[PDB]
């Protein structure tokens, strides 16, 4: 985040795993995996999405 | 410093849970010995911080309230567990932060109220699910009463914490399971009830966000359910 | 609650061409695997038919031509063969089987063919009608491939003003044609004073305006619902929902309201499995749908009847997506008007009404409240080439339709037809015949 | 003597699982070492004997067939797991009994067939869910072919067991997970496929039940799924 030093809020970042459908409501996304990243406390939410694939090598 | 609490698929950042209050200083735990006591134990994914839709506190905001477990009658898993199961009992950590700028004077009281019978009657009326219910200063139970014709000033008996903005901007009540029984139907009986009232009226500086958000992060703890498991014999 | 917004409401696709019915949902119409959208084709005055479901597969009572598409919110319909029977309103949904429906208004697809001429068939007034002082000069404008079918009645070499109430019929599914039977009603002294009462029909078929003047001197699962119900202001108005199988559907005996000047909408879904129901947020306090555990029946009652709650309630007990079900759609009205028996007046087929190869010998069921005037032919024996006209609305809140049964000119002495004008509302049986006049 | 096998809420009685055959003599097990390998392990309630609707074997019955996991694309939990999860892999104990009286001569062959591509094409066509698909003796793949223009007499290569009525009246194939991958999408790919064909035609005595029932009791074993769990770091 690169907004005011005084600005503050909370954004929900959610990992919709594959096969499923991207979430369209905040609610649905909170049910999934998701960080609740407070703008005001830490200027940057990092987060490693995990590796998956049946075919244990993803095709580009 | 900011702690980042995790419960599987969910994570909450918290400044400092130094001002955490456990209601009646009793930490919630399971049913002690006092299988045969049918303690179906699914303390797996129903124990993750859920987040209710944030309310917008304003100048003339009277107050808000949520019944628990009610609130989570939809928060995915837990909400499920309150149907495939007849009986259950969960404590809960309620985590209310309300980020505001250094230029917002104000103060909220979060009150956990065991068996919070909000007076002035029809199930749906007293169960606002996940969006909670609001108060009014004259349906909406009277605010300075909490339905029940009580004088506000006494609320503080009930496990409470004050979010005075010019200090901590978060609050964390920790309710343990409380009831006249040892287990119960999680659906038709709301053990607790969280009410948030503004003590000092929200005020701020000229051109500033005139409606600070307040979120509730209810995580059911050490929850359990009845049993379907019967028994056979040769 | 996945929505739908069926754009392009008006669309006329002639035979030999390709029609379409697009869908634009605010929310997605697929989550698990398959789509929840579909492609429908419902005609005027019908129930919740089965055309398509899941947006890909086809439902029972359909052809292979109707394809599928829309694996998301943006869906549509498919038709590779247009005809006269293709004239049906299309409306894409956003539900596969679950009891949570909310479909759009509608995206109709009309049909057309080569333009034809509208012949004027003006008949004389009846005797039983004239005696009562209800002399009406009828004029049919059927067998025309044009929507615009005007019928301006005259009186003493002057077009009438504020003395007519015409009603146009639906699009006949034979060769893409329509009908319109008008009548110029007047008093006894008024009709007696007038020498002749002509009526012209200058449609988009012929060059000039043709008329017919005559002197007024010589000339899987199912559910059979009940019929319509009559009630007063602040009264009861329910509907019968009984099946002709073992039981109802799995999910529940769902309902879909169909009011005047609307396509379709879901109200509430009451189950006949155990006892729990599930309705919409909008409808509240007027969807008291229960379940009768006596002979496998459901309910669709609604307290505090209003003009809005007044709709034909039924139950489409559909288990699967292919094998669906529907109801009869028992109409539930709520107004303030007294019932009256429909009196059938005999209208003879004169040479004026004859077109050289026809002789319109029908009846006139005028003065009938609580609209219920179905004119059959010989107790419902033969019905080919004939179309039923829509009932008109009066200021008094009554109905007076005009049904014209076409026949042969020569066949007006040997055989004879009798049109039974029934009315369940007033419960008065009457079957008047139509003899030929010499003039 | 009758053993009564249990898997939580389900129980099956079995005469004597002495004639149990594990396909390729490989018992099904999980993924060996060869968390980081994302082995979400819900071996709890999805591992209970399910019971498919029984078919009625008759004189002119040609044969039946079920794809697995397909079959269980609805058997409650397991069927669920094959949706909240992208990847999975389960073995299975298939337990086919067909109780008949001592006066019914007859014999069935149960054939487990890895990757059973039934020839003569549209998903739904090749996935009869829980009611299975039937054969025909001339859609219905040809019986003595098993779709694929093969001579029946060779079937016996594929893990098989013969229910010759005048002897054992039950049969239990134990399939281990088999595939060109190590895990996979349980939904769009049916590892196995059980076909039951009548070798000796069902015949009985004058006035006797002319349609003996045969039930399938498919219990998924040592099953597992992919992961949604991501990772965070300070």
């Amino acid at each position: 985040f690169c907004g005011s030093m005084m600005a503050t809020g909370k954004l929900l970042v959610s990992y919709a795993p594959p096969g499923a459908d991207p979430p369209k409501k905040r609610k649905e996304a909170m049910l999934g995996t998701h960080v609740i990243w407070d703008i005001g406390l830490q200027s940057s939410c990092t987060m490693v999405v995990p590796w998956i694939s049946n075919t244990t090598y993803r095709q580009t | 410093r900011v702690l980042q609490l995790t419960l599987g698929n969910s994570t909450i950042t918290t400044q400092e849970a130094a001002n955490s209050v456990v209601a009646y200083g009793r930490w919630p735990e399971y049913l002690r010995d006092s299988p045969v006591d049918q303690p179906t134990e699914p303390d797996v994914a129903a124990c993750r911080f859920y987040t209710l839709d944030t309310v917008s506190w304003t100048k003339e905001s009277r107050g808000w309230w949520w019944k628990l477990p009610d609130a989570l009658r939809d928060m995915g898993l837990f909400g499920q567990n309150m149907y495939y199961h007849y009986l259950g009992r969960s404590g809960y950590t309620v985590h209310v932060q309300c980020n505001a700028s250094k230029f917002h004077q104000g103060a909220l009281g979060v009150f956990a109220v065991p068996e919070m019978c909000l007076a002035g009657t029809s199930y749906q009326n007293a169960n606002p699910g996940e969006k909670g219910g609001t108060f009014t200063g004259t349906f909406c139970p009277v605010d300075y009463l909490l339905g029940n014709g009580t004088l506000l000033g006494n609320a503080f008996v009930f496990p409470h914490q004050i979010i005075n903005l010019r200090t901590n901007n978060c609050a964390t009540l920790v309710l343990p399971y409380v009831n006249s029984l040892s287990i119960d139907s999680m659906v038709k009986h709301n053990n607790w009830g969280i009410a948030i009232l503004p003590l000092a009226p929200l005020n701020f500086a000229s051109e500033s966000s005139p409606e600070i958000p307040i979120t509730l992060t209810i995580a059911p703890m050490c929850c359990e359910f009845n049993g379907l498991r019967n028994i056979t014999l040769p | 609650x996945x929505x739908x917004x069926x754009x392009x409401x008006x669309x006329x696709x002639x035979x030999x061409x390709x029609x379409x019915x697009x869908c634009x949902x605010x929310x997605x119409x697929x989550x698990x695997x398959x789509x929840x959208x579909x492609x429908x084709x419902x005609x005027x005055x019908x129930x919740x038919x089965x055309x398509x479901x899941x947006x890909x597969x086809x439902x029972x009572x359909x052809x292979x031509x109707x394809x599928x598409x829309x694996x998301x919110x943006x869906x549509x319909x498919x038709x590779x063969x247009x005809x006269x029977x293709x004239x049906x309103x299309x409306x894409c949904x956003x539900x596969x089987x679950x009891x949570x429906x909310x479909x759009x208004x509608x995206x109709x697809x009309x049909x057309x063919x080569x333009x034809x001429x509208x012949x004027x068939x003006x008949x004389x007034x009846x005797x039983x009608x004239x005696x009562x002082x209800x002399x009406x000069x009828x004029c049919x404008x059927x067998x025309x491939x044009x929507x615009x079918x005007x019928x301006x009645x005259x009186x003493x070499x002057x077009x009438x003003x504020x003395x007519x109430x015409x009603x146009x019929x639906x699009x006949x599914x034979x060769x893409x044609x329509x009908x319109x039977x008008x009548x110029x009603x007047x008093x006894x002294x008024x009709x007696x004073x007038x020498x002749x009462x002509x009526c012209x029909x200058x449609x988009x078929x012929x060059x000039x305006x043709x008329x017919x003047x005559x002197x007024x001197x010589x000339c899987x699962x199912x559910x059979x619902x009940x019929x319509x119900x009559x009630x007063x202001x602040x009264x009861x108005x329910x509907x019968x929902c009984x099946x002709x199988x073992x039981x109802x559907x799995x999910x529940x005996x769902x309902x879909x309201x169909x009011x005047x000047x609307x396509x379709x909408x879901x109200x509430x879904x009451x189950x006949x499995x155990x006892x729990x129901x599930x309705x919409x947020x909008x409808x509240x306090x007027x969807x008291x749908x229960x379940x009768x555990x006596x002979x496998x029946x459901x309910x669709x009652x609604x307290x505090x009847x209003x003009x809005x709650x007044x709709x034909x309630x039924x139950c489409x007990x559909x288990x699967x997506x292919x094998x669906x079900x529907x109801x009869x759609x028992x109409x539930x009205x709520x107004x303030x008007x007294x019932x009256x028996x429909x009196x059938x007046x005999x209208x003879x087929x004169x040479x004026x009404x004859x077109x050289x190869x026809x002789x319109x010998x029908x009846c006139x069921x005028x003065x009938x409240x609580x609209x219920x005037x179905x004119x059959x032919x010989x107790x419902x024996x033969x019905x080919x080439x004939x179309x039923x006209x829509x009932x008109x609305x009066x200021x008094x809140x009554x109905x007076x339709x005009x049904x014209x049964x076409x026949x042969x000119x020569x066949x007006x002495x040997x055989x004879x037809x009798x049109c039974x004008x029934x009315x369940x509302x007033x419960x008065x049986x009457x079957x008047x015949x139509x003899x030929x006049x010499x003039c």
